[PDB]
């Protein structure tokens, strides 16, 4: 649910390199 | 006091300078001198006496200053703050279970982060606060972006420069932004009124 989207969201923002 | 002249100390956290001025002299002089001598722009500084901003035309007499009183030179920050952070004193126990640990693959290879999603209660825009599990480094960039909704790129650049010059950041090749150790993160948290959130992030399971 929201947890998975949060996980995907966070990975995306972390790798904003 | 009855003295005609006064010694005043101005501190910006990094450097301290003593000044002797007549108590009838506008503090404009002292503020401009501190900025000049430190190689800083006046617009990047705010000068406070006992928590109150000093106006340029005010004199030590006006303010009833005493010998060896201290003037604090605070850096400028964006004018508006995330209303999530309107109370720096709240206990952080309920925020810890909101944190999440996550493994992220890089080319060499995995690294574990802890994150805390923080939602602006007015705009509903969220930001993540980010911690590296290995050394407990905190992304100061993530803190600043969460703290100041309307920050300009210039303001962000100024702040990241200040962090480099005054605190002890690292660069990780793998992840962008400025990452700082726990003590530095908590110093910034006080500046940004984010203490309960950074406390929670630092204590959370990895």
């Amino acid at each position: 649910g929201s947890a998975e989207e949060d996980d995907e969201l966070f990975q995306n923002y972390v790798l904003q390199q | 006091g009855p003295e005609t002249h006064i010694n005043l100390k101005v501190s910006d956290g990094s450097s301290e300078i003593f000044f002797k001025i007549k108590k009838t002299t506008p503090l404009r002089r002292l503020m401009e001198a501190f900025a000049k001598r430190q190689g800083k722009e006046m617009d990047s500084l705010r000068f406070l006496y006992d928590g109150i901003r000093i106006e340029a035309d005010q004199t030590p007499e006006d303010l009833d200053m005493e010998d060896n009183d201290i003037i604090e030179a605070h850096r400028s920050l964006p004018a508006e703050r995330n209303p999530l952070y309107k109370d720096d004193t709240l206990d952080h126990t309920p925020l810890i279970p909101k944190c999440r640990a996550q493994v992220i693959e890089f080319p060499d290879g995995p690294a574990t982060f802890v994150r805390l999603k923080c939602t602006n209660p007015e705009s509903k825009v969220p930001h993540f606060l980010m911690r590296m599990a290995k050394d407990s480094s905190i992304s100061a960039t993530s803190m600043f972006r969460s703290a100041f909704p309307k920050a300009t790129q210039e303001e962000e650049d100024l702040e990241m420069r200040w962090i480099r010059d005054n605190l002890n950041p690292i660069e990780d090749k793998r992840v962008a932004g400025l990452w700082v150790p726990p003590a530095d993160a908590l110093a910034l948290a006080k500046d940004y009124s984010m203490t309960p959130f950074i406390n929670a992030l630092l204590e959370a399971s990895s």
